[PDB]
RNA sequence: GAGCAAGAGCCAUUGCACUCCGGUUUGAUGACCUC
């Protein structure tokens, strides 16, 4: 984990994940996430801090930033499970396309670039 | 075992999904004449089971008597008449 | 010349692929395994279908039952494959 | 292992409907499926 991320961000950025589904595209689990940035089709990915074992997502960092890809960390898997809309925990996912809520993920991806 | 517009059938694969069901069954029964409806649930009281609506009594007869015992999803369907009309049926009557 | 897969033709056209597919395989079933089953998609070859079961035993008595049964309204004329014919259906888009 | 990306087991029920009503374990830390 690379940098703090104040609660109120995530809480959005999670409501932001749960509207998206209805107009967007979202690639859930971390397969498919690595797959989506390495293919470049990500808009933003989201990694959860609670991960055991760490390695699954230790490498989405890394590896967003060799494709500029913006990327925010949530407290709970169990929590981004719920808001990609599973019936399971979901350790990472990744916005690839969202066509309504672009100004708002716009607009949180500068208050990610505080850091 | 009243001829009825309908036929009763159970037996039936639970396993299968319902509108799979339904088409796998108006399949085999079409052959034998007009079908008006074919009524499947899988709640606990009415899994395993299915209505087949026909149109005139004589195609129900003609089913019940040449699918008897058919191996449908590899298992054998048992047929009978419905105990009573189905609501269409009546309307068509017309009692209801 | 008997074969562990089956060639059907007189199929009602006016049935969607996957309906076929499902249908089919609810009657077919009670014969045996069925490895898979394939519909035509060319217009020539318009209501033709093949099923592949995993034992020629499965084929045999799938013909001799089924043989003119009513499904969908027409009669199935049913035979053995020629051998090979299937893959290479699937090969090409002819299916 | 690669591909796919959301279902898959078990227990119970043989049950006559036309508005709808069992339980349980597992699966995005990857199920059925394809190679
Ligand atoms: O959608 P899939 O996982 O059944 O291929």
């Amino acid at each position: 984990v690379r940098f703090e991320v104040p609660e109120d961000m995530q809480n959005e950025a999670l409501s932001l994940l749960e509207k998206v589904r209805e107009s967007g595209k979202v690639k859930k689990g971390t397969n498919e996430t690595t797959k989506a940035v390495e293919r470049g089709l990500a808009k933003l990915v989201y990694i959860a801090e609670d991960v055991d074992p760490p390695e699954i997502v230790a490498h989405l960092p890394l590896l967003c930033e060799e494709k500029n890809v913006p990327y925010i960390y949530v407290k709970s898997k169990n929590d981004l499970g719920r808001a990609v809309g599973i019936e399971v925990p979901c350790a990472s996912a990744a916005i690839i396309n969202e066509g309504e809520l672009r100004k708002e993920l716009g607009s949180l991806v500068e208050k990610i670039k505080g850091l | 075992t009243r001829p009825n517009h309908t036929i009763y059938i159970n037996n039936l694969n639970e396993k299968i999904k319902k509108d799979e069901l339904k088409k796998s069954l108006y399949a085999i029964f079409s052959q034998f004449g007009q079908i008006l409806d074919i009524l499947v649930s899988r709640s606990l009281k009415m899994r395993g089971q299915a209505f087949v609506i026909f149109k005139e009594v004589s195609s129900a007869t003609n089913a019940l008597r040449s699918m008897q015992g058919f191996p449908f999803y590899d298992k054998p369907m048992r047929i009978q008449y419905a105990k009573t009309d189905s609501d269409i049926i009546a309307k068509m009557k017309g009692t209801f």
